[PDB]
């Protein structure tokens, strides 16, 4: 699959978070508890609560041909992990990320926003998902932001250490080490010990990884051939609707 | 016929049944099994007796929490099930033999009600299917008990609700499928105004046969509503084939060569393949790296990107077990998809905006609600002329118990009886069959 | 002495059962205070505008005979018909907003939501932190996101959420401050009545912000309604602020245990939720609180009942939704005005006591028969023998509509079913059209001559329980002089066997609320402190607006 | 400079190309002199009525970024938003009252009927002394009946009937205070045209009082009229107070002559006629007064219209009709404040007047192509480059609503045609999507999506002109950030080519009228009166209540 | 002709279109005829009335065997006769939407 036209770092590192053939840049290490205490859903070594009883517990052709997640096979709730990009060159952006979930991950209910992008599936699938999202170039601690509500930043000026706005400051820069601790999980509730995120990506790495057109970096305007598809399939689609 | 299009037909086992059948052999206007369908849907009623025995005891009638002290009466409706319901067909038919059917279900608790053709061929519409059943129970279980003149008014609220000061029948213990005319988002809407839970409860949660049955229903209201007419005829048939019916088996194909580790955008890959492989698309230019593709049929286009986006719905939201991420589905496979060809996506992009607006409104506070309260008549889901209510069809098929607003909270009376119907239970079968036997007279 | 003696005496200089008076030589319109206020302010209005407008030459000259003074029933203020008018009188406006701004919402699927799929805990203390919330969400205030722009405080002060339960226990564990104490505002057998009819459930009354309400619809009320509930449910109960399940609580807010005041009309009279043609007449008895206050007295709740529907169906509704103008503010007022329809009522309530008792007479013709035609003679007798009452009723229409309700709520007295009431009503009609060779206006018996075959009808548009109707009934919906009174008839028999309410509990309870504007309790002494200009009505904007 | 420039001065301490600032250190909502007034006004409500309100401690805590104040577009006014919020503007709540109390009425009709039907005459003369009656009449006061109690005419004084005609004869021997003077209101070429269009047809301009149309809805705009425009006919001219032809007025006011500035609306959002949802795009530019005093700017004269629609479709309509809670200023705002949209059309306006000239480019693919792409990469880099404009248009869908405008007008100014200007809007979209991975909100393009293939559709429920579209528009009855910038879409075309109106000539004249209460000539200006509370609206019950 | 569409006193400048539909109604009317037909042996009927000026249409009954309520003949025949119109004179994608318009008017805004 091609996945995106254009000849931009931009558009080959929108192909490069669609294709699952890709291997994402690992940037940083996360351990299991801390990916569950980030997702903030259930406590570390409590069970997985069951919204209906598991699956083993009709004759369908498709049923029988798709198969299940283990989250539900076992029945866990479907619960979320959502992230905020700045539009300052993080490396993930809103439509970006719900392209390439429902390429890499199966089960995947994802949501696109200007502010905020989130993707919902079976609670013990989504914490082996949100290890990627979190430990890969899917995120950078600065940039970007695990935020369940309150996603507010997106679009605002950076703050002095250069980090992104949060009105609820889930993530702490710390000027001495210079790494980010995530204090809080993503609904803003306090972490009993705060999470390492490393340190941010400097602002050359940040050009190199962003899927973000701006004049400042790779504009919009001068990758032509991207322009030229969608403005392709505007006119396709005015034709089509008319005849 | 006026298409040169032919389909092969498979069964919901991926099984060919038919082989190069005309295309107009599926369609509404021809033929006999989707006229079974539509015209049963018509005159089809589900009265729940114990409803009103239960209504008349208490005096709770006419709305939610509605009650009025001193009018109970307590008449023993279920114990004399078979004298009222034998009263009323009485007054239902309009002669002997004729295709009145009225059943006991539940021990005498619930009654399924088919009103006879002939009062419909001298109707306007569909509405004297309830209102002929109501008030011949009404005057059924008057005549039963002898009811008095000063207490029949209680039996007419018990079984029709606040009609008519309601303008629907607000409390009513009578079930359709479609509801009042007044209803309807625009002329012509009524055969959409059928909630997605109402097409998951009768098919009894099989995906394929919800999916067809979802798309019968959307594709043949584009025919009452004039959008499957001239021009845009070809488009709707082909829709309704590979869509809903599993023409070519290209849905069936799909959805096992991604069942065990595809993901939608895997579904993609292959869907741009087979219509690459089958001439449906070409490459028309090459850019840096990236080759734009061109088709001379986009109505055949549109019907192989359609069959893919069935498919990668049930690929999808069947791994998750869970309805909700329909929404997703058919919103990205038709964004990766024109990124992916250069192509436009299944409906010209009207799929592609129905489902950013049933994202929101079934992930929000505004309205909408879980994805089997929508039908096409929701102003949310109005939008795309049939090919997106019928993958939420199958998505809500293939929900293990996610939702809160199952067919079992708001369509428990259309389970129980409208899928005792065979036609609307396996509406594939039927279909098919029919195509076939028409085949030779399209 | 008859009850409307002492009204006829303050209105005329003659006895009231003189034939005879002189016309013509009262100086028009200047015989009245307030005609002669409109005539200094239409002059002001001219002129500060450039165009005509009031002007007491245009037309007629009004005043040839004696501009009256009204008694409002049960009250001793005396007032002009104009002070009864909708327009001049804050307090009848007030009453419809109260009614159009509010909505009952159930907390059960919400909380069975919040439990299952969200697997978190309601409580009590979790209910009273959600009603916290919803306080101030529910005016207009943010909760979630940050740089909101928000409602003025002041603007808004009318605007709250309280809850219910028939769970005395669950009842006294929320905060006390948003909930509608059953024991404290219902007589003990009523407040058992409605506990046991609620039970476990746990019910909001939403009452949304008079200046929006005026600014916009009732079908604003619902919705507005169901947006900050979704909000404080996100808030209080730490949800993300958007996924899947945050769907659930907009649907239940929106459809699934909502009670509108009024349902939506059909196209001809096209208009949403929460407006007067969909309120039914059980619903407008149970809105009135005189049944929790005069229940020993069944005739003074009928009544109440009677002046609340007269003045919203016929003042409101009929003469400025369906019609407007001038209106029919005298086609209501004969309805609660001069203790007229209190005299005719009472008379039937002892005539029916001593004769049958109360709800022991028959429930069949017969009762119709004998109630409705001697309260029907009774009460057109008085007109016959008081000429001054003659003259005061003037209008054929408002005689009808009193003699009628009269008849008809003491047959309910009667028979204890509101059903045969309603056939009193139309016996009543026909008798009285006969006795005076005249009924009401040009149209007024189109339901009368169509009422007594559609009493007991079993029809699809014809059969319904009087309590199930309203404003939309074929037959009722277009005319003045009817709709008030059958609420009144709704009323009746459940007045009289002792019914918490009429046709909806939770409808009873939602209005059982001190702090509302509106005192329903006292609906008569509302419009009569309105009529006096001494009403003080939410939603007017004098905050935001110059000195 | 960006005309944008002053208010991002205005609104922060830095230069707006800087791209940091500082956060958390304002004291939260203490920045703010407007939410200081909202904490103390909710403690003293709390307190009154003994329920917990407003409370800044609620939720999270607004505040931690700059609480920004907004430059009302082409004024000098800056308020903070809480000022722009509907429920806090009197101004805002005017300019939908006036809409929705309006009502046009043919007198074409009814004329024929006098002089052939009742053989009566009809002159000049006849209309003004019918216009005097009216004008009594229409606030609510009798010219038949004895014994009429009427409406207090301080409390109605906004309530008259105007006429118009094409006629200038015809127009001079009417009474001028009755008469809306084509001549003086349009410059020459306007008024000729609109003229041409009337002929010699007589039309009324009812207006029913401010007071009403808040107690009552929409819908009771046209019975109201209907009602005292058939009372003054029947004074005027002499009929019997109710024969036959008085049946014939009746239908022609209510239905055979007579124009709603909305018509109803379907089930699902049941609304009667005078709804803002059944309002159309093309009605609503010629609703605002803009083309006939800014005819050289028609950059000027497009986005007043924007303005109009903004207000009225997503603060009012889908921000609280359709939905309701702290609503949508912001996302209406974006669209009238600070200057921004401003700036974006008027260099799309500029590059379509060098490179075609306004109204010279080929209605065609091309031209959308071209001029579209140009002003979305124009409005985008702006953001770009300020980071000060990208905070101050936060969300997403403000900034794809204002960009979108900007190549949808100027699209239009270039193709003279409304319908290429809307494919101009879809193409933004897309390319906004596209440029920055991100568009609006979770439901924001629903019609984005389904837009280019619906621009040329010709299907039952999918093809339509832009002017004959509104928000019940299928696509369009949903979601915020469209329907006021379609509005101006409308009126772009138009703009450039010097049309008198957008769609109907009656409507443009019916609102160029001075004796309304909201200035429809001067928009925004109205919107900044109205936000420092200086505006003074009708319908105050101020008269009839206590000190 | 007058772009005079949409409701009573309603006008779009600019957007007039001058066809000779009546010149060519019999061509038109049995263009229409083609797509309102559901086989070349129903029940439909396409008649002229007027010199062309008006036009009598008779949907096929089959359309109704298989349509919930009526709608279905003013819906069929209005985009019949709008595709009709447009193919005849080959209207162009930006002109087709006040052929549609002229048909069946402001629906579905009202
Ligand atoms: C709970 C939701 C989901 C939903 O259905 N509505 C919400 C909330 C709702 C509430 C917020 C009131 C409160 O705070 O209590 C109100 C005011 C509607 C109401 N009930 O009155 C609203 N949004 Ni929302 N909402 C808005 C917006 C937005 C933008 C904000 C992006 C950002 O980065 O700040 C995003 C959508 C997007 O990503 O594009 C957004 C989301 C959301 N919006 C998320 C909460 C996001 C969060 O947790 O912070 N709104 C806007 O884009 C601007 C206008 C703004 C509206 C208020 C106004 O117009 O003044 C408000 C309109
Ligand atoms: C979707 C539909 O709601 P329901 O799903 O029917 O509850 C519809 N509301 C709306 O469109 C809400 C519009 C305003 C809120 C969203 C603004 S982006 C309506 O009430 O008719
Ligand atoms: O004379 S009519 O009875 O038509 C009018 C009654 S208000
Ligand atoms: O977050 S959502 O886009 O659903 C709400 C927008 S106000
Ligand atoms: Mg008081
Ligand atoms: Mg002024
Ligand atoms: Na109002
Ligand atoms: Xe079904
Ligand atoms: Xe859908
Ligand atoms: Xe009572
Ligand atoms: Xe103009």
């Amino acid at each position: 699959a091609q996945y995106y036209p254009g000849t931009t770092k931009v558009a080959q590192n929108r192909r490069n978070f669609c294709n699952p053939e890709y291997e994402l840049e690992k940037l940083r290490e996360i351990s299991d508890e801390d990916v569950v205490k980030i997702l903030g859903h259930r406590a570390p070594g409590e069970e997985y609560p069951s919204v209906h009883p598991p699956l083993e517990e009709p004759e369908d052709a498709i049923r029988e041909m798709v198969e299940p997640i283990d989250g539900a096979k076992a029945g866990d709730r479907v619960r979320y992990i959502q992230f905020t990009d700045s539009m300052y060159f993080a490396p993930a952006q809103p439509y970006v990320r719900s392209r390439a979930y429902l390429c890499r991950y199966r089960g995947a209910d994802a949501g696109t926003l200007s502010g905020r992008q989130i993707i919902e599936t079976r609670e013990r699938d989504l914490e082996k998902i949100s290890k990627e999202l979190l430990e890969t170039e899917f995120f950078d601690p600065a940039r970007s932001g695990v935020r369940g509500k309150s996603v507010h930043g997106h679009s605002l000026r950076l703050d002095e250490d250069g980090m992104m706005f949060d009105m609820l400051r889930r993530q702490i820069y710390n000027k001495d080490t210079g790494r980010v601790e995530m204090v809080k999980n993503q609904i803003g509730d306090e972490l009993d010990e705060p999470v390492d995120l490393g340190e941010p990506l400097d602002e050359e790495t940040l050009m190199e990884k962003t899927t973000i057109y701006r004049v400042d970096g790779e504009a919009y305007r001068d990758d032509v051939e991207a322009v030229e598809i969608m403005q392709r399939i505007h006119v396709l689609r005015s034709q089509g609707g008319f005849n | 016929a006026k298409f040169e299009d032919k389909v092969d037909l498979y069964d919901d086992r991926g099984n060919l049944v038919e082989e190069q059948v005309p295309l107009e052999a599926l369609s509404p206007l021809r033929n006999p099994a989707i006229k079974s369908i539509v015209q049963g849907i018509k005159r089809t009623v589900a009265v729940n007796l114990e409803g009103i025995e239960n209504a008349l005891k208490t005096a709770k009638v006419g709305g939610p929490a509605c009650k009025i002290m001193g009018r109970e009466l307590d008449l023993d409706i279920v114990g004399n099930a078979e004298s009222i319901a034998a009263a009323a067909k009485e007054m239902i038919q309009v002669t002997e033999d004729d295709d009145t059917n009225v059943e006991l279900l539940g021990g005498g608790k619930r009654a399924l009600v088919q009103v006879p053709s002939a009062r419909f061929d001298v109707a306007a519409e569909y509405s004297a299917a309830p209102l002929v059943t109501a008030t011949a129970f009404v005057q059924a279980i008057i005549n039963e008990f002898d009811v008095s003149m000063y207490d029949a008014n209680m039996v007419k609220a018990a079984v029709l609700g606040r009609y008519p000061q309601s303008v629907e029948y607000m409390g009513a213990n009578i079930a359709t499928m479609l509801d009042i005319p007044q209803k309807l988002e625009g002329p012509g809407y009524a055969l959409r105004n059928i909630m997605v839970n109402h097409v998951v409860a009768a098919t009894l949660k099989n995906t394929l046969q919800a999916a067809a049955l979802s798309t019968i229903l959307e594709q043949t209201a584009m025919f009452e509503m004039g959008d499957a007419v001239g021009a845009f005829e070809r488009m709707h048939l082909l829709g309704l084939a590979y869509q809903g019916m599993n023409a070519d088996n290209l849905v069936f194909d799909l959805v096992k060569a991604n069942g065990k580790e595809g993901t939608v955008g895997s579904v993609i890959a292959d869907l741009v393949e087979r219509a690459l492989e089958d001439g449906v698309i070409k490459v028309e230019k090459e850019l840096t790296d990236y080759k734009v593709y061109g088709t001379d049929d986009l109505a055949m286009w549109n019907a192989y990107a359609a069959a893919g986006l069935m498919a990668a719905t049930m690929v999808n939201q069947g791994a998750a077990r869970a309805a909700q991420g329909v929404s997703s589905t058919l919103l990205y496979y038709n964004d990766l998809i024109e990124f992916e060809t250069g192509l436009p996506s299944v409906d010209f992009g009207k799929v592609e905006g129905t489902a950013v607006g049933f994202s929101f409104f079934s992930h929000s506070i505004y309205g909408g609600g879980g994805p089997g309260i929508f039908n096409g008549n929701h102003i949310v889901t109005r939008h795309s002329k049939g090919f997106a209510i019928p993958c939420v069809a199958a998505a809500m098929a293939l929900d293990a118990g996610t939702q809160m607003f199952s067919p079992e909270a708001t369509s428990g009376l259309i389970k129980e009886v409208f899928s005792q119907v065979d036609e609307f239970r396996e509406p594939l079968k039927y279909v098919v069959e029919a195509a076939a036997e028409i085949k030779n007279e399209i | 002495d008859k009850l409307f003696i002492n009204a006829l005496k303050k209105k005329f200089e003659e006895s009231p059962e003189e034939k005879k008076t002189t016309f013509y030589t009262l100086g028009g319109w200047k015989q009245s205070e307030r005609k002669t206020e409109f005539v200094n302010a239409g002059k002001e209005v001219a002129a500060k505008r450039g165009i005509p407008q009031y002007n007491p030459d245009i037309g007629t000259p009004l005043g040839q005979r004696v501009l009256m003074p009204y008694q409002v029933s049960t009250t001793d203020t005396y007032v002009e018909g104009d002070d009864l008018h909708f327009v001049n009188n804050a307090a009848m406006q007030q009453m419809w907003d109260d009614i159009r701004r509010t909505v009952i919402v159930g907390l059960n699927h919400a909380h069975a939501v919040i439990e299952k799929r969200l697997g978190k805990e309601v409580t009590p203390e979790t209910i009273t932190h959600y009603l916290e919330t919803v306080n101030h969400a529910m005016p207009g205030a943010a909760v979630v996101q940050e740089h909101m722009v928000e409602t003025h405080p002041a603007l808004v002060a009318d605007s709250y959420v309280k809850v219910f339960t028939g769970n005395d226990e669950i009842a006294d564990e929320i905060d006390p401050a948003f909930v509608i104490d059953i024991n404290k505002q219902f007589p003990e057998d009523q407040a058992e009545t409605l506990k046991a009819e609620v039970g476990d459930g746990i019910w909001q009354v939403v009452r949304i912000p008079t200046i929006v309400s005026r600014t916009c619809d009732g079908a604003t009320t619902s919705r507005w309604s169901a947006m900050q509930i979704g909000m404080s449910m996100i808030s209080a109960y730490k949800q993300a602020a958007g996924e899947a399940a945050t769907g659930d609580f907009a649907y239940a807010a929106k459809h699934a245990e909502v009670i509108h005041m009024g349902t939506y009309l059909p196209v001809r009279r096209a208009r949403g939720e929460n407006e007067p043609g969909g309120v039914p007449f059980g619903y407008l008895a149970d809105i009135c609180q005189s049944s929790r206050v005069n229940y020993e007295d069944p005739v003074r709740v009928s009544l109440d009942v009677v002046a609340t529907g007269a003045m919203l169906y016929d003042q409101i509704w009929l003469g400025s939704y369906m019609s407007g103008g001038v209106g029919f503010t005298q086609y209501a007022t004969a309805a609660y005005t001069d203790n007229i329809l209190d005299d005719f009522t009472y008379f039937g309530k002892e005539y029916v006591e001593d004769k049958y008792g109360l709800c022991e007479a028959p429930n069949n013709m017969d009762t119709v028969l004998d109630v409705a035609t001697e309260v029907t003679f009774y009460g057109l007798e008085q007109y016959e023998e008081y000429p001054a009452l003659l003259e005061d009723q003037f209008g054929g229409s408002q005689r009808a509509a009193v003699v009628a309700a009269a008849a008809g709520c003491s047959t309910a007295f009667a028979t204890g079913n509101a059903q045969t009431g309603l056939s009193g009503w139309y016996l009543s009609m026909y008798l009285h059209k006969e006795q005076h060779s005249r009924l009401g206006f040009y149209g007024y018996d189109l339901q009368d001559q169509c009422g007594a075959s559609n009493v007991f009808s079993i029809r699809g548009d014809e059969g319904l329980p009087l309590e199930l109707r309203g404003p939309n009934y074929p037959n009722y919906a277009m005319n003045v002089g009817h709709q008030g009174e059958y609420a009144g008839i709704s009323q009746a028999p459940h007045a009289a066997r002792g019914d918490a309410f009429v046709f909806n509990p939770l409808v009873k309870i939602a209005f059982a609320d001190d702090n509302l504007v509106f005192d329903f309790t006292n609906v008569r002494g509302e419009f009569a402190k309105g009529a006096l200009r001494e009403f003080e009505p939410a939603g007017e904007r004098a905050l935001i607006t110059p000195a």
